RNA sequence: GGCAGCCAACGUGUUGGCUGGGUAGGGGAGCGUCCUGCAUCCGGUGAAGCCGCCGAGUGAUCGAGUGGUGGAGGGUGUGG
RNA sequence: GACCUAUCUUUCCGGCUCUACCUGGCUGGAGGGCAGUGAGAAAAUGUUGUGGUUAGCGGAAAUGGCUUGGGAUGGCCUGCCGUAGACGGUGAGAGCCCGGUACGUGAAAACCCGACGUCUGUCUUGAUGGUGUUCCCGAGUAGCAGCGGGCCCGUGGAAUCUGCUGUGAAUCUGCCGGGACCACCCGGUAAGCCUGAAUACUUCCCAGUGACCGAUAGCGGAUUAGUACCGUGAGGGAAUGGUGAAAAGUACCCCGGGAGGGGAGUGAAAGAGUACCUGAAACCGUGCGCUUACAAUCCGUCAGAGCCCUCGACGUGUCGUGGGGUGAUGGCGUGCCUUUUGAAGAAUGAGCCUGCGAGUCAGGGACAUGUCGCGAGGUUAACCCGGGUGGGGUAGCCGC
């Protein structure tokens, strides 16, 4: 995916559509990201009683990289000749992210 | 004879072509289209839908009982068509749809077609879809929107011209073909025609000689 | 008083005469179902399916007439 | 063809063949050609090819507005990319959100295809006449006969080919074929061998397609499937897919031993609760209306009292161009199918519902009849060339 661990993201579709986040973990084997304060559930714990509010992952193609000027990016690739790096760019900007 | 003035992509006009009455002032005959058509569209049909035949489901040798004495209906074979999981009868099985249609049938359908385009101007005739070699959509677009307002347009290219074919390929109602693989459905499939001025002196040099 | 077949008489589809029980069987013309070329239209402001209401055609049947249920496709015309 | 025997032409150096001299041989090594892993001899071994296969990577353009909605990928309206509007996915119809797509790009190693070398072979005196009851030219063979096999050919006048069993020739005036056989002509040269391409097929691997199936269909097998299970064994051989966008799968309280349920929550919806999409019919309940215990009923039909409901106008209920439900009572009335001269039949088949279950397809086939093209002509088959359905193809065929 291009969308990785502790990015920050905004979302652009769903109920949540507009929310900044960072990603708390990602699932790349069903395209999916956990992203901070996006997409709550209110679970029932049972053990102590539970009723807890928890973050439930959304798809990521639901989601867009932030570039630096804060601004909802699409991500491409330079490749870095010194190291044959694969870096990835904002496609908006250009600058490394 | 009806005269097509050839327009440019840079806005110009060229030159003419001139339409032999053999090949664009054909009366057009519906039946005979129609059949022809048919013939195509059957031939484009591939044949591959099966089922098994009663023989071909496995297992089913045996005589499942006796014949007599059990009071239950006399079965030959637990794949009998009435079995569920058995034969299927008269299902079908692979076939070619192919038609050996006369030729002169085929030419005279397709004559009939471009006549018809003619007759209402449907015909246009242009010396390239696009100017240099670096293809373009956007300018092809731009010129056959000049060119026909129309949805379908059936764009008819030299073998040679990579350039023009690829810059209209993308485009949604367009569709391209050589002037030598020239047929009635894409013909009347299109509510436009436009030929490149080399396509279109080909296809009339190959059947008015 | 309505429908139909054959024939006549004229007209740019109406009038008249005769006829219309039916098995095996021959001929003719249609209804409903699915998949498709092309053209059009409807659908989360609720498609199909299903249950009803109120009606319709000479029959197979119909409802782009409407309630309920339902949740993603469907109708129509002309051909294959 | 060998053997003889004239003629004209020919790299160099050897070495040998008892001694020289002529003169034949044979054989090395140098120049030079000519082929090569193949049928035409065999096994090696370097260099080199953006040649191929076995992993991949890049790749344009909307967080756009308003509206509906739980969600926009819907509607309406703007703009953008396009060598990319393939196909999927994403909370509902997405070229511009994601995997991709067009198009480009990439291999250390191994493998495969070349090219180039090495390397291995092979050749190097050829042309030209004459001459002859001279020699050679594939033997247990051909031929022939008996009994068979197979050929259009079923023993036939039966050639050709071929097995077994006997018998058994000629080397060119030879021999074997030209449908018994003979003659004459013609063709060919048996009893030695090898040989690429055009042709056939797909366990398996890769990329795709469908007027193919969509869970009783499609493979027997979408579910532990050749499994469960059956059989001593060979072998036979099933059934079972769908919650929701997300598990947010129902904390906690109440009745109950549990099971199950009722509140309360989650969800757009629990008329989605792991017995879950939609949820038909048979079949089984509960409630309400009418009816039924003096009656003889193919169960209905046509008349029809009474009651219940509903739509109109009027008024307290009563009538109408009415409409429904039920139905006392009267008339009429012998299931359906199959098969029979004839069946309500005490002839056959059906307990009930749902699903499934029978004139189909191929061929320039045959006859007839519509329809379309061309017309004294019509038409191509195979095949060839087009990512197609198009173009070409005269051999044939059918008329004359
Ligand atoms: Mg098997
Ligand atoms: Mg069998
Ligand atoms: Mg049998
Ligand atoms: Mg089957
Ligand atoms: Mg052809
Ligand atoms: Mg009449
Ligand atoms: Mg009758
Ligand atoms: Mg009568
Ligand atoms: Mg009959
Ligand atoms: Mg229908
Ligand atoms: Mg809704
Ligand atoms: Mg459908
Ligand atoms: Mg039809
Ligand atoms: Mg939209
Ligand atoms: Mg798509
Ligand atoms: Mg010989
Ligand atoms: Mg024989
Ligand atoms: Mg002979
Ligand atoms: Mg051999
Ligand atoms: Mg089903
Ligand atoms: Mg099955
Ligand atoms: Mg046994
Ligand atoms: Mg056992
Ligand atoms: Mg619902
Ligand atoms: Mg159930
Ligand atoms: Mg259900
Ligand atoms: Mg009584
Ligand atoms: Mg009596
Ligand atoms: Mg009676
Ligand atoms: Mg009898
Ligand atoms: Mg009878
Ligand atoms: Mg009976
Ligand atoms: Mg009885
Ligand atoms: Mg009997
Ligand atoms: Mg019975």
């Amino acid at each position: 995916m291009k969308v990785h661990k502790g990015d920050t993201v905004l979302v652009i579709s769903g109920k949540d559509k507009g929310a900044k986040g960072k990603v708390l973990v990602a699932y790349p084997d069903r395209n999916k990201v956990l992203v901070e304060g996006v997409n709550r559930i209110k679970k029932h714990t049972a053990v102590s009683g539970g009723i807890v509010t928890q973050e439930a992952p959304i798809h990521v193609s639901n989601v867009m990289v932030v570039d630096s000027d804060g601004k909802p990016t699409r991500v491409g690739y330079r490749i870095d000749d010194e190291t044959g790096k694969k870096v990835r760019i904002a496609k908006t900007n250009g600058k490394d992210i | 004879t009806l005269k097509v003035d050839v327009k440019t992509p840079a806005g110009k006009t060229d030159g003419s072509v001139e339409l032999p009455a053999e090949l664009f002032d054909v009366e057009p005959n519906i039946a005979l289209m129609h059949q022809v058509v048919t013939a195509q569209l059957a031939a484009k049909r591939q044949g591959t839908h099966s089922t098994k035949t009663r023989g071909e489901v496995s297992g089913g040798g045996k005589k499942p009982y006796r014949q007599k004495g059990t009071g239950r209906a006399r079965q030959g074979s637990t794949r009998a068509p009435q079995f569920t999981g058995g034969g299927t009868v008269h299902g079908p099985k692979p076939r070619d749809y192919s038609q050996r249609t006369p030729k002169k049938m085929i030419a005279a359908a397709l004559r009939g077609a471009l006549s018809d385009r003619a007759r209402n101007d449907r015909i246009h005739a242009v010396t390239e879809l696009v100017e240099g070699q670096t293809p373009s959509t956007k300018s092809a677009k731009t010129f056959l929107g000049t060119l026909t307002e129309n949805k379908k347009v059936l764009v008819v290219i030299g073998r040679t011209d990579e350039v023009g074919a690829k810059s209209v390929r993308n485009l949604p109602g367009v569709h391209v073909i050589s002037p030598d693989q020239l047929n009635t459905y894409d013909v009347l499939n299109a509510d436009d025609v436009v030929f490149s001025v080399e396509a279109l002196n080909a296809y009339i040099s190959a059947n008015s000689k």
